[PDB]
């Protein structure tokens, strides 16, 4: 139960529609959240490994795939205060 | 309506084995082609001696 | 066990249950987050048969797209299928349950349910705080793993649910042990601020904000004021017992700084109902006149599905989009407005709906003051008297200052409403001491006493 392999898996906002509804008439495949939705909580919950994300504009993602237990967390950044700068 | 929507779709390539191991298969046919003309070749000028 | 939704579960049950033990193909629910969607779920499809499969469909349903969904969603019901058409006569039920709803899926699935073949004998059902419920939540979660108190995470519910509550438990234990790392002694699992505020964001509908509109409580300077309410809470005490008038309309009116926006609402909550609502100009701001009359009705038949309730829409010549200079206004949200006051309840229902209005005489003219009812006058201050009497009930000032102004029992008389005395006695404070009181009075004087 040793954790430390992790992924950057970045710019979430491509490889996932919501539900794949978003752009209406699309590919089957363009679209799988289902696999990798599937692989961490589908099969068995997996405790072993942490993915993180980049989203320079979530809003697109968040619905479907943020629903808590898929990610409970979700975080934001804002810029710099003037002691932060 | 007043409904203008002209579209594009993209294509899902069927797994046509996607990996050159095809090619051991056409090595045999290259040797099939390849190693039996000499048979002929001895074998009209082995009935010639 | 269900915690609520029993007239809802009984009528439910009867329809589907009870004509079997042609039949209904399948029966769908529409429910809020948090319902305790999946137990209900469980409950229904156990209840049903003892043994009777309890079939489980993915949210991914459709996956396997290079050729599978269209077989694997048909395959599950084609067993189904398969078991009904083998053994028909002496009576087969199957179960299956798909949670959490193109092209292809549309037209196969419920062409499934009638095409070619009957497809009867079997249903499907398609569903998209429980503080008990929320303490299991703790004893299978949290037991898992000074402390929390049985019972507050879980009637702190309301901003959250527990099926978010997942991260500041697990985060519980870095709490303490962050020591930004030897071993500080095992804590004991300490909750403090702990409560929703680390991870906030759900869902659970606030939309109150009713006592914002009224930031005072209305004090009692004067007898107009006693007078006002008991003559208007009569008024809703007569509906309780009332025949021949379930809508009840009154127009309650003063001039502008009376607050009276409050004081419906103050007449309203006294008198305690199922339902209150509050339509104000504030909340549709910017919206079409069509959008407008729209927003009426829908909260003013949630107003009508509720047994009996009152109502208020307040500074309506505002709603109505008025203007003196030459008049201007929407039309059709007016005569909307005015049906409703003749428009009956259903059949036994009875409400109060009730209406501010800072000039009377725009509408008497406009003829829509027939259709209110029974009115009410609120006065602005006439006197010094009800002044200090007022002031008194508040204590902004020292009784000494008080003095200079008491100088004055009708040395002058006053046509001044509540709100912009309440804001005047703010900048009078907020000058100089000497000359609080000294600027009070001047202004008092500068709208003409
Ligand atoms: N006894 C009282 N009589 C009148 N108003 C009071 C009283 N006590 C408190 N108020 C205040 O009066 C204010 C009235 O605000 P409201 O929305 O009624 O304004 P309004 O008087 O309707 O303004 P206008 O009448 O000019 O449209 C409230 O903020 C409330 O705090």
């Amino acid at each position: 139960n040793s954790g430390l392999h992790i992924i950057i898996f970045d710019e979430i906002d491509a490889i996932c529609k919501q539900r794949g509804s978003m752009a209406g008439s699309t590919g089957v495949h363009d679209t799988v959240v289902n696999q990798l939705l599937s692989k961490i909580d589908g099969v068995e919950q997996l405790n072993n490994i942490l993915v993180i994300g980049m989203t320079n504009r979530p809003d697109l993602i968040d619905e479907a795939l943020l629903r808590p237990g898929r990610l409970e967390v979700k975080m934001e950044i804002g810029l710099p205060d003037e002691k932060g700068r | 309506m007043a409904e203008d929507a002209d579209m594009r779709n993209e294509l899902e390539e069927m797994q046509r084995r996607a990996d050159q191991l095809a090619d051991e298969s056409l090595e045999s046919t290259r040797r099939m082609l390849q190693l039996v003309e000499e048979s002929k070749d001895a074998g009209i000028r082995t009935l010639v001696m | 066990g269900i915690g609520g939704l029993d007239k809802e579960f009984s009528d439910i049950f009867r329809r589907a249950f009870a004509s079997r033990v042609k039949h209904v193909k399948g029966i769908l629910l529409y429910g809020p987050p948090g319902c305790g969607k999946t137990l209900l779920a469980r409950q229904i499809g156990k209840m049903l048969n003892a043994r009777e499969p309890k079939v489980v469909n993915g949210p991914e349903i459709l996956n396997k797209y290079v050729g599978e969904s269209e077989a694997n969603i048909r395959k599950l019901f084609a067993d189904a299928e398969e078991e009904q058409r083998r053994l028909g006569a002496n009576s087969g039920l199957h179960i299956i349950i798909f949670d959490e709803i193109h092209d292809t899926v549309v037209n196969q699935l419920l062409s499934k349910i009638d095409g070619v073949e009957q497809l009867n004998n079997i249903l499907v059902i398609g569903m998209t705080p429980d503080e008990k419920g929320r303490l299991q939540i703790l004893h299978i979660h949290t037991a898992r793993m000074a402390d929390v108190d049985i019972k507050e995470l879980a009637v702190e519910t309301k901003n959250f649910s527990g099926a978010e509550l997942e991260g500041l438990v697990r985060a519980a234990q870095s709490t303490a042990m962050n020591r930004h790392i030897e071993s500080l002694q095992v804590t004991r699992g300490d909750f403090l601020a702990s409560l929703e505020n680390d991870i906030k964001p759900a869902f659970g509908t606030n939309q109150e904000d009713y006592a914002s509109y009224i930031m005072n409580g209305i004090i009692k300077w004067g007898d107009p004021v006693t007078r006002v309410l008991d003559d208007g809470e009569l008024l809703v005490q007569q509906t309780k017992n009332s025949d021949r008038t379930p809508l009840v309309s009154v127009l309650l009116e003063g001039p502008p700084h009376s607050g009276k926006t409050a004081l419906a609402a103050k007449i309203a909550e006294e008198s305690n109902f199922p339902f209150i609502k509050i339509c104000s100009p504030d909340k549709m701001i910017g919206f079409s006149e069509t959008a407008k009359c729209q927003a009426m009705k829908k909260i003013f038949d949630d107003a009508y599905k509720s047994q009996l309730s009152c109502v208020v829409v307040d500074d309506i010549e505002r709603l109505l989009d008025y203007v003196p200079i030459g008049p201007r206004f929407s039309n059709l949200v007016l005569q909307a407005l005015l049906v409703l006051l003749k428009k009956a309840p259903p059949q036994g229902r009875k409400l109060l709906i009730i209406g501010t209005t800072s000039r009377k005489d725009v509408l008497q003219e406009m003829e829509m003051l027939n259709a209110f009812s029974t009115t009410i006058h609120v006065p602005n201050i006439a006197t010094g008297e009800q002044l200090l009497e007022a002031l008194e009930l508040l204590g902004n000032f020292k009784d000494k200052e008080r003095t200079t102004i008491a100088q004055q029992v009708k040395g002058k008389k006053v046509w001044i409403g509540i709100k912009k005395l309440l804001m005047l006695i703010e900048m009078s404070l907020q000058m100089d001491p000497e000359y609080r009181v000294r600027k009070f009075l001047a202004l008092l004087r500068e709208e003409g006493a």
